[PDB]
């Protein structure tokens, strides 16, 4: 639910 | 013939070439849609709305 | 020769031409920008940023 | 500075 490493993808 | 020539390194090319390697790490592990930019660039949590 | 037929009006007919009419007659007074449109055929006052 | 007739011109 935070800032994921490579950008968002759900 | 047919070498190729660079300038001596001054300290200020040095330091630019770090914090260009940093902002590309940045880009790397942060994402690169213009959200994401301003979210790992700077502090800033933008509406999904706001940017398309 | 050469005239032009309509057939008989239905009620159905005129009041569609009717609520037509007041729907072009909102879209005069109130505006045809999307945000206008919206503010003037429904209650809802948009953001400006949401809508570019 | 409500909603003017003939849509919004400052």
């Amino acid at each position: 639910a935070r800032s994921m490493r490579g950008g968002i993808r759900l | 013939e047919g070498g190729e020539v660079v300038d001596n390194l001054t300290i200020n090319s040095l330091r630019q070439a770090f914090q260009l390697q940093r902002l590309l790490e940045r880009d790397a592990r942060g994402g690169t849609r213009y959200i994401e930019i301003i979210r790992s660039h700077f502090g800033v949590i933008s509406p999904d709305a706001r940017v398309q």
